[PDB]
């Protein structure tokens, strides 16, 4: 079944062209979404460096307070191959946008638990000298 | 066989990056969830800090 | 010659194969990136405001030592 | 542990003190109590699946909080209330959110304001079916996003605006929105690909123009030939522009049937293409 | 720096004082001091990887913390204990987590309650092998996520619920879950893609329904010839529906063999497919 | 309510106290109060979309906030002012940002300093068209990102530097940048794909070269048609090197006509290809 | 402004008080001041691009910060010092990090202890070439990730371990690691795809066995002939096993020559394939 295999396998490459096309658009959302996520985190760090300071002051203030069939076929596949150019524009950028953030997230979790502790201590030392 | 083998692995190579994408994207999911349990647990104490900092206000101010 | 037309075939299917499976990873990805998105919305939120409440806490401590 | 009891004590305490009750100082320190009371009740209400009650309870804690001077924790509560009413049976799910934005906005938190602003226009459409107020919100919200250089969310909203605008017969205002969102999308190579559909929509949208506003918009489009992406945009458009300038509603209805293959026509397209399929026939029998 | 020594000191100080040791005021700093002690021990226990000694240690520190007045950080300790027992050789991991959720829940922290709730149901399944309760938790948790308008997690959980429900003969309750998770999935064009598999699963699930419960749910689906993503969902289903309505356990077993060429069959599908294969053979020689 | 009123009162209170009003401690609580005032004004101005007034107001609150001794929260305000002026009507967009970086920098926060540093070069390019200063910023910023071992962003900047370096005739200085950004890209198997484009750009960028600098760069590139991605990189390059060595301004112009089929040519490529197209012509008359 | 000036002042103040200087209290308040000094110095040393000086300065500020009691911010300072020496020209990048982990470790912060633990082994390998210690780190770190039940991360590390374990001739110890990371990757259907390469690697690693193991590993592998991913795993392995059992360095190096067409080989594979290619010849030309 020559024509039955050169067309079915081709019929898939066609249902394949859109596939990577559909996944490319779906990937674009990952681009715009991972871009939005990167932004919404720039403010998180901002609020993380904001708490870091205030706490240091507060703590100190408390001490101071305590004391043509194949021609098209190829074109359809070529489009699938060209999409890699877009598939590349994704995995890369965001892929790295992942490291920068994660390494930043950890620094956010730590200080997040750090301030928490200094709050428990400050409260304890404060209770003993309350009204 | 020309264009065939040509377009053959052309994708087998794109099958790798996703293997990296699916993973690097899932590793984040768990890390963020970890921050969700600490960041909140933090403000949870802030509710105490505010009240505690206020009690100190009625003693030295 | 079938020996030549049949060879082409086996190569295309085996090509179609690796394809669809890879595409599967693209889908699951968009599905994963989404779930994560909604989860970060709650993260930032609780954090952002967490800074607002503390911002008011520190502002009071500063005025509680003067 | 009884919500019904807490709601009562909260009320008995939420009241500007005086006489002996006031002593020397008071006010915020008393209203706040009732606030956490209603919150405490709203919680168990949401626990007993009484949502409605939980929502109204949060509304109480919220309003009172405003009566204390703390718009922040308040607005967040209004949001909690909206989250309740939304996944509940009553209404006001729209009121709470508005009462939240009036706060986030006057407070200065436009970022989060737009964050809930879009949720609002999303409910006013999928629920209340009030496209009129919906567009107004999707829009103003995108303006806020555009202020926070959040090009991304801004366009997402604009797309909503124009999208539903073409449904309200606002074809012209729609193409204009598509032009704006198009001029502010080419600066970002992270959107070039999607930028096509914008021109496809803008060219499809017709404010009853009989000229070639579209033939001019399709030309303004920048395409070469071997474009893997561009195949899903103008190539069809031209074929549609010719099927119109020849009152042949048979090649247009055939081209839509064929193009429907290489690119599946979503709801929107179908509706507009039908509004274009009618104009030709109406130009024939006239 | 010895754990045994610390555990002893901790016990020596964890006791409500009275008489001469009390003086005038009790001392929450004592109970908390003991907490820090046990925590310090549980840490080195986890260091040497004795887990069984770390977990039970955290429990102590955790319990004491409650005797203080700090439910928050306490619950977090309960989590540390659960994480220990989990990755340990004994059990208790289930008790710690229940003791954690009672806190996050009564505290007004459902986001987090559900975060550990899903973990719980994941344990009661991958470990204790008690799906009948696991599903119960996957559900209540999906309800909490559904409250925080966090469609995502809510759906993840629902998927777990139905997924294992089909494996527990609960085929109908499964399709129901698939219907809900399918309706609240189309609203967002972000799930349109995966929205297929849901219909395929649902149509496959059969509560011994002697009809076209699926043939009615197959046409309800909006498939499109050009849509190639769809060719991986109902196209097969129809062919399976005919193979069942004709008690032909050959056309079905062949269509599944062919479909396993364009779309690989995961473990799930396989299991259910064979279940239907049996409903057919069974209706032949039955 | 009125911004004018706030701006005025803010002026009344923004002054070191004296006499009885000062008592013993005038404190910075006043300068800070004024800050909150101007911010409250800049806010309603940003609402009214007056921007200009909003920005200048933020500048006021910011400056005063510096008189408070709290650089951090101040700089953030300078950023707010920047976001205002930027997407506004007047200028100052560049000033505010410079006044922001001087703070993040002296403070020790290079991570965020580079964040606004790139925004700066991006405005100084897309607006002021001050390429020579923009490159200086894209570069210094890339240095900071490189320090934070944030390879990512660092490369996102270097690409800018080189990309706009070729436009300023700096062809050699461009290829070198591509060489560095390539070497520090092979060490990571997560950049294997993109590594192509780098070699394509570098091989295209010609500082009036005569030898086989490109034939040597293309040789350095490990290509194997079976590693197909490469097709969109050097396969064309070699053809270009042949049409160049053969002073054939027809084959090169045909090759750029064909490649524009398999891989579209962006602005950059175009301009440079024409420059090479001229090097050939100018060599034909040699 | 001047680093030398600050470093000197810092020195003069960094010293436990005594005599009339100590009086009643003295310590933290001073040592901290010096910390801030050195940090301010290391900063300008970093802007000046002297790094070395910046790093040694951070080492000072950090050490002193420990002399005050505040281990957290200290450890983070050591991290800054590490980033400095790392992007610098001297060494010490290894010491700063060890001094950071000792802290995050005995503190109870294992999650991050492992975060920097993998960075450490990543430097101890790419630079110091000290593979034995690097592996000891990748391993202990994976143990910590496994402790937190953070499977994924633990696997990333294990993959590193085994990967470099096979390079150090430790083939058997590698196949086992691949086994474990394999049985702990099938529980999650999100790793289905991934489960292949593991079996291919584990079957390639040979502890100089005289047959099976690999023939047994390929057997344990569950493949579905009509599969697509799996084509890049066992199918080849079988051919290699036959080419090994039968001394024929012509059927092995050929099959790898063909396989290198449908699935490009990475440095790792090549290294090991050649090692096997050598075992064959070393059994042949013997």
């Amino acid at each position: 079944r020559a024509d039955q295999l050169a067309d079915e396998s081709l019929e898939s490459t066609r249902r394949m062209l859109q596939l990577v096309e559909e996944s490319k658009d779906a990937g674009i959302r990952t681009l715009v979404m991972l871009d939005e996520q990167g932004e919404q985190l720039d403010r998180v760090e901002e609020g993380m460096n904001h708490i870091n300071q205030d706490m240091k002051e507060a703590e100190k203030n408390l001490k101071d307070l305590g004391k043509a069939r194949e021609n098209e076929m190829d074109e359809n596949l070529e489009q699938v191959s060209g999409i890699i150019g877009n598939l590349r524009h994704m995995a890369l950028d965001m892929g790295n946008e992942i490291d920068t953030q994660n390494r930043q997230i950890d620094r956010i979790m730590e200080k997040a638990d750090s301030n928490k502790t200094r709050i428990d201590e400050a409260n304890q030392r404060a209770t003993k000298m309350l009204g | 066989n020309r264009r065939l083998q040509q377009t053959q692995a052309q994708v087998d190579e794109v099958v790798d990056i996703m293997r990296v994408n699916v993973d690097k994207v899932l590793e984040r999911d768990q890390k963020l969830s970890e921050l969700d349990d600490r960041a909140d647990a933090l403000q949870a104490g802030a509710s105490q800090f505010e009240t505690s900092a206020a009690k100190l206000k009625r003693k030295y101010w | 010659a079938l020996s030549e037309i049949e060879t082409r075939h086996s190569e295309i299917i085996k090509l179609e194969n690796s394809i669809r499976e890879l595409h599967d990873m693209f889908m699951d990805m968009a599905m994963l990136v989404e779930s994560q998105g909604e989860m970060i919305d709650r993260i930032e939120y609780n954090v952002e405001h967490a800074v607002d409440y503390v911002e008011r806490a520190v502002s009071d401590t500063k005025k509680a030592v003067k | 542990a009884e919500a019904m009891a807490l709601l009562a004590e909260a009320e008995r305490k939420v009241k500007n003190s005086q006489s002996f009750f006031s002593g020397l100082f008071g006010g915020s320190s008393k209203i706040e109590e009732a606030c956490e009371i209603y919150a405490r009740a709203a919680n168990m209400f949401k626990m007993a699946k009484n949502w409605s009650a939980a929502g109204n309870a949060f509304c109480q804690a919220a309003q009172l909080h405003l009566q204390l001077q703390s718009k922040h924790d308040a607005a967040t509560c209004f949001v909690d209330a909206g989250n309740a009413f939304k996944k509940a049976d009553p209404q006001e799910a729209i009121n709470c959110l508005m009462r939240a934005i009036e706060i986030y906005t006057d407070m200065g938190r436009f970022t989060i304001a737009a964050k809930h602003h879009i949720s609002i226009a999303e409910i006013y459409e999928t629920e209340l079916v009030d496209v009129e107020k919906a567009i107004a919100h999707y829009e103003q919200s995108a303006d806020y996003y555009k202020g926070e250089e959040s090009n991304s969310s801004a366009n997402k909203c604009l797309l909503k605006v124009a999208g539903y605008a073409a449904q309200l017969e606002q074809y012209q205002k729609a193409i204009d929105i598509y032009e704006q969102v198009g001029t502010s999308a080419m600066d970002s190579p992270l959107l070039k690909y999607s930028a096509k559909d914008y021109f496809f929509k803008a060219a499809l949208c017709h404010f009853c123009i009989d000229m070639l506003n579209a033939k001019l918009a399709v030309q303004k489009y920048e395409e070469l030939f071997p474009a893997f992406s561009d195949s899903r945009e103008c190539k069809l458009m031209k074929k549609l522009l010719e099927a119109h300038e020849e009152q042949n509603v048979d090649s247009y209805t055939e081209s839509v049937k064929e193009y429907d293959s290489i690119s599946r026509l979503d709801q929107w397209l179908t509706t507009m293409l039908l509004r274009i399929k009618k104009t030709i026939q109406g130009d024939e029998e006239d």
